[PDB]
């Protein structure tokens, strides 16, 4: 198994050369005109400032994500306690009653 | 009458603990919906980012003129000559060196498969020697595979 | 050993044609680029089959929350009532115990 | 991204669409070597399962026969010596009923 993984892991590497190069035969036509140019950062200014927030956002929202699969990971481990708790004391008074 | 008032004290402890645990969920449910209002709202924040980049360059992107369209090019052959061992990978001679790694890849996949062969068999002889084990183990108890 | 090494031959053959299902398993996404190529072969001003993508790929999207959040909810059902099974046993194994 | 990063410049596009070609190459390749001209994206799990049920069928096979393979070091006497014992409590019976 440890040799098969580590084949496996060969094998990720080479396919993903090989597409590597596959993309390299692809884009030959788009080096084909390389020579064209054209304007480049008319707005970068408000564009760049807004990517930046949007950064800012985007990390916000994923610590958000976490926060809430932890918090729910803690709820449901509460529940669980609480549904033992609620089995043990019906069986308790169950049996105090036949008692 | 000793045994019911025994277990009669352990339903009111138990009982307690009910209100403890009940407590605690509520407010672990409390902060669920908390945090779920507080995650939309990040979502809705970076939607509302990206849109608003979006439409501010709208005229920005559309004229293009298939003229930066190249860097992409330049960036994929850079990745791949990092990727690639080939610093004179050249989108000339790119195509030998995709045939070959190619064959490379093939030839992976088949020492891969060979391997899995192998690997499978010997998974399942073990499954085997643990089921050996569990109905041992069932019908006596603990005891060490060598005295299976 | 002829048997043995004819069954290997079989066993080579159900290995190749499972690693090609579950190469196309993998590639289940790369199906749905069928837009991405064709909307890459537009050529031109292609933003709104972009936000039409886009679109479809929220409501996808959307109906996995939906399926998720009840399967999560089935799920959870299901380890109460388990978490219940294990204290009663508990509780009656006790009993069991001390009688 | 795409949308708001439209300077993106469709490389993301590029890439995808050559995702999309790569897929098109490995489904016909299945459907070649397990030979299904009859085979969808969304109902290829379902040959899937089915051929790792004929895998684990022919891997469990093997299996057994890498045991009796492993057993048969025994050398030629052990063979003689269990048949001539069971002929000679039952008497003359076949190797294969043995």
């Amino acid at each position: 198994q440890q040799d098969y993984e580590t084949a496996k892991h060969s094998q990720h590497q080479a396919k993903q050369q090989a597409f590597a190069l596959v993309e390299i035969v692809q884009r030959r036509v788009h080096f084909s005109y390389s020579d064209s140019a054209g304007m480049l950062s008319e707005n970068a200014d408000l564009n760049d400032k807004l990517r930046q927030r949007l950064e800012h956002a985007e990390s916000d929202r994923s610590r958000a994500r976490e926060q809430l699969r932890q918090q729910q990971a803690q709820y449901s481990q509460f529940n669980q306690v609480l549904a033992s708790l609620k089995s043990s004391y019906e069986t308790k008074q169950d049996m105090l009653k036949e008692l | 009458q000793e045994k019911i008032d025994r277990y009669q004290v352990d339903l009111e402890e138990l009982s307690y603990r009910l209100e403890e645990q009940t407590d605690v969920v509520e407010e672990a449910g409390e902060l669920q919906a908390e945090y779920e209002a507080r995650t939309e709202a990040t979502e809705q924040e970076v939607d509302e980012l990206k849109s608003q980049l979006a439409d501010y360059q709208q005229a920005l992107d559309v004229q293009q003129t298939r003229a930066i369209q190249y860097q992409q090019a330049l960036q994929a052959l850079e990745r791949a000559r990092e990727l690639c061992r080939l610093p004179d990978l050249s989108v000339d001679n790119a195509e030998e060196w995709l045939e070959t790694f190619q064959a490379k890849e093939q030839q992976a996949t088949e020492a891969l498969l060979a391997l899995e062969q192998k690997l499978s068999v010997a998974d399942a002889a073990h499954n085997q020697f643990e089921q050996a084990y569990q109905l041992v183990k069932n019908i006596v108890g603990e005891t060490s595979r060598s005295e299976a």
